[PDB]
């Protein structure tokens, strides 16, 4: 599992988007789109803005 | 916060 940190709150604005709160840790599913990254939290899989998350690499 | 995308 690759992980991302929510840097800012994000409210879903379309059907395939996921809501997150600042500080949330999410599983990264796909980062090939420059603008939107696919993530996973709980039973949800969808997109958040790439600029709102940071990859958690040492 | 940053801008959303389009």
């Amino acid at each position: 599992k690759e992980l991302v940190l929510a840097l800012y709150d994000y409210q879903e604005k379309s059907p395939r988007e996921v809501t997150m709160k600042k500080g949330d840790i999410l599983t990264l599913l796909n980062s090939t789109n420059k603008d939107w990254w696919k993530v996973e939290v709980n039973d949800r899989q969808g997109f958040v803005p790439a600029a709102y998350v940071k990859k958690l690499d040492p | 916060p940053p801008p959303v995308p389009p």
